[PDB]
């Protein structure tokens, strides 16, 4: 067998709130900073980054380049050549964590408004830290069904299962880039963990924090994870008359399986 | 013989029908080829003969018995046995023609039909697109009878087809699809009988393309998108394999990872 | 229909004390199911109080109970356990075992146990 041919797609990085990595007012200069920026739709080269096969992220021929190696230095656009190759060496991970293998460190977003310049930070697994490579610049729009095929569902803060219904907007979930899930009626607010430690019911909080209680991933064995604590979504004891949904350690029963539907 | 799944559509549960599911994938791939959390099948070249097959005995209210066959290289129906009787799809190559007779080696009556098991062909065969079939348990209740049937000529082609198109969507795709596995179990615990929407029509005629898109990518990101719809028809591209983790469950064995 | 919870075994015990309560179930395919228990007190609502996956590894409990109570399972007898240690005048209730489902006419309880003090 052949081993499977690395491509070099030219896509955008989508992350925090669903902004777009982007190299500042188009400048090109060495050190000049990465940044946050509404995702554009045009053909401008600073928000089309080239996944190349050496692991370098480049836009218009330059490279994303971590200014160093502790955490809180920022992120730079930068000549391939002349800098230091290990900063500008990325792993892309399915969970939507983008590290830098000699430090370790992860690109963030310390702040979610526009024009917010680009980190490395210490992985915590936050809404901060979670990007996807991708063309597509808004967020996706889906039911969350659940155990006896109900359908996930928002109300004021609190979130539970009910009877399923086209016509329910506080059943509409947007999946972000930067793992966050949000209400449809409103997203500026997150699925969020209070605590990291089991039966903590979930709420629906502002995404301000972008916190790691905020970040979920869509396993394939059908769990909705929480990366940093490594719990999963659990309708509790199976009885949606509870209506508490929590986190808890994984075991695979049909109160912790859900399927986002189109 | 090959390792035998069976399921039953009488007194059919959600329950039933997934552990059924799940148990034909734990038979289709080991699980140990895994790409961005994705497992992928079993690799036809290098794939020993004894190992190339996976049956699924299916039963209905009538107690009838039918034994589908399906490939472990891409999950898909290649025959099916029933009584004395096996029947297989027209072999896409001669290495599939001489696997074929090392299955059903038991019957007395072998037959190879003209025509293959795509759905572009039972389709013009049944009469019907995918979107005019409705799925359900009923369905495949009754696609059992069919199935059955044609070996004492009860039985017409186009029923026939028709049956075949109900026994992969339900079988082959469902264990291909998380989606199309839910896709079923929403028609078995309401008890409604239903035709695929856009969605399902749309993953079923992408499987191929998503598994080169996915093994070809590059850390997730593919290298051209692919065109999905929603469930109102409305389209939609896919770029990266982070959306699809949960879609799909199973793919063709494209290339090796990189190591 | 047939699906039927017979619960067994509360009693009158006084604090510090300890009762094993008892559902049989009958019916269904009680393996996978999962099983819960409620307590209903004289005037106050019923409240959950602990529940068992298809393992004995999983276990939800209230807080009022952690670390005295025990959710058990027996797959071969077809039997849901609750195992009440340091019982306290809190606990007083009528204890209810509950097969949960997705729409409330589906609910499946039985008669429920008297536990006193
Ligand atoms: C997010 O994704 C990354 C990569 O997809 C996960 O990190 C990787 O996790 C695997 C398995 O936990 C690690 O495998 C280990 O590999 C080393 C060296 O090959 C070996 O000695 C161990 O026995 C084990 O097989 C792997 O090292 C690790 N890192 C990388 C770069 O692959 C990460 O855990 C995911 N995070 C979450 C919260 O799911
Ligand atoms: C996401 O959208 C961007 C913006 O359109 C796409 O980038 C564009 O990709 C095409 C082909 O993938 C590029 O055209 C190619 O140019 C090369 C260089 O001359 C040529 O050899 C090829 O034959 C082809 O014409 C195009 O330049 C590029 N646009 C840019 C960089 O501004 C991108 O493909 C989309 N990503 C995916 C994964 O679909
Ligand atoms: C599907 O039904 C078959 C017939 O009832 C099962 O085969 C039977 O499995 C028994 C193990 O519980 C075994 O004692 C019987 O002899 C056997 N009957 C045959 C082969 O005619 C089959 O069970 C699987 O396959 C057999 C060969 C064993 O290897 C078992 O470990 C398997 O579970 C049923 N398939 C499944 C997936 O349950
Ligand atoms: O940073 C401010 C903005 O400046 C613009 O000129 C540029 O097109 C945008 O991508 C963004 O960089
Ligand atoms: O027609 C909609 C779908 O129906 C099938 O019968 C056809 O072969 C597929 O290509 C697809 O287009
Ligand atoms: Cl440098
Ligand atoms: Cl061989
Ligand atoms: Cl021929
Ligand atoms: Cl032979
Ligand atoms: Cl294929
Ligand atoms: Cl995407
Ligand atoms: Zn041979």
């Amino acid at each position: 067998a052949d081993v499977c041919m690395d491509p070099e797609p030219i896509v955008r990085i989508v992350g925090r709130n669903g902004l777009c990595v982007d190299v500042r007012d188009g400048r090109f200069h060495n050190g000049n900073a990465i940044q946050l920026w509404p995702c554009k739709s045009n053909t401008d080269a600073n928000q089309l980054w080239t996944l190349k096969r050496d692991n370098t992220i480049r836009s218009n021929g330059k490279c994303l380049t971590t200014y160093g190696y502790s955490p809180g230095v920022y992120v730079m656009i930068y000549d391939c050549n002349t800098a230091a190759t290990d900063a500008t060496r990325w792993q892309i991970w399915d969970n939507g964590t983008i590290i830098n293998p000699r430090s370790s460190l992860v690109l963030a977003a310390t702040s979610g408004n526009s024009g917010t310049t680009l980190t490395v930070q210490t992985n915590i697994y936050a809404v901060s830290q979670g990007w996807l490579p991708t063309n597509n610049t808004q967020p996706f729009v889906t039911t969350i069904v659940g155990l006896y095929g109900l359908c996930l569902q928002a109300n004021s803060g609190q979130v539970w299962i009910e009877d399923c219904s086209s016509e329910k907007a506080e059943q509409q979930w947007a999946l972000y880039a930067d793992g966050s899930i949000r209400p449809q009626q409103n997203r500026d607010n997150c699925l969020t963990s209070d605590s990291n430690i089991r039966e903590t019911v979930v709420k629906i909080l502002s995404c301000g924090p972008a916190s790691s209680g905020q970040r979920w991933m869509f396993k394939n064995d059908g769990t909705i994870l929480n990366l940093y604590s490594g719990l999963v979504l659990d309708v509790r004891a199976s009885d949606p008359s509870l209506k508490q949904i929590i986190l808890y350690p994984l075991h695979g029963d049909p109160n912790q399986i859900w399927l986002p539907l189109f | 013989q090959y390792p035998i799944i069976n399921f039953t559509t009488a007194g059919a549960t959600v329950q039933s029908y997934t552990n059924f599911i799940r148990a034909v994938r734990g038979r289709l791939t080991t699980g140990a080829d895994v790409r961005h959390e994705i497992p992928v099948l079993p690799n036809r070249v290098g794939l020993p003969i004894n190992q190339r097959f996976i049956l699924v005995e299916l039963s209905n209210h009538a107690e009838l018995s039918v034994t589908l066959a399906l490939d472990v290289t891409n999950a898909y129906v290649v025959g099916y046995r029933a009584g004395n009787s096996a029947y297989f799809f027209h072999p896409d190559n001669q290495e599939d023609a001489e696997a074929i007779t090392h299955l059903f080696t038991d019957v007395q009556n072998r037959y190879t039909f003209a025509f293959g098991g795509n759905y572009d062909r039972l389709e013009q065969l049944a009469g019907n697109l995918r979107e005019n079939i409705e799925l359900g348990n009923g369905p495949l209740e009754e696609a059992i009878s069919a199935l059955y049937y044609y070996s004492t000529g009860g039985t017409q082609l186009p029923t026939l087809a028709r049956s075949f198109i109900i026994c992969i969507q339900m079988i082959s795709e469902a264990a291909r699809f998380q989606y199309i596995e839910g896709e079923m179990r929403t028609r078995i615990r309401y008890n409604r009988r239903s035709a695929p929407d856009p969605s399902v029509i749309t993953l079923e005629n992408s499987w191929g393309r998503l598994s080169t898109a996915i093994q070809e990518s590059n850390q997730g990101a593919f290298a051209s998108p692919i065109q999905l719809q929603r469930r109102n028809g409305s389209k939609f591209s896919v770029y990266d394999v982070s959306i699809l983790i949960p879609i799909i469950a199973l793919m063709v064995y494209r290339c090796a990872p990189p190591p | 229909a047939q699906v039927q919870l017979v619960e067994s075994g509360g009693g009158l015990v006084q604090p510090g004390g300890s009762l094993r309560l008892s559902c049989v179930a009958s019916g269904f395919t009680f393996s996978s199911t999962p099983m819960n228990w409620f307590r209903q007190a004289p005037g106050k609502e019923r409240e959950f109080v602990a529940g068992v996956g298809s393992r004995n590894d999983i276990a939800y409990y209230a807080d009022s109970v952690k670390g005295r109570f025990t959710v058990s399972r027996d797959d071969a007898k077809n039997t849901v356990y609750l195992q009440m240690n340091s019982l306290k005048p809190e606990d007083t209730g009528v204890y209810y075992c509950k097969r949960p489902a997705g729409r409330i006419e589906d609910e499946l309880w039985g008669q429920g146990t008297q536990v006193t003090v």
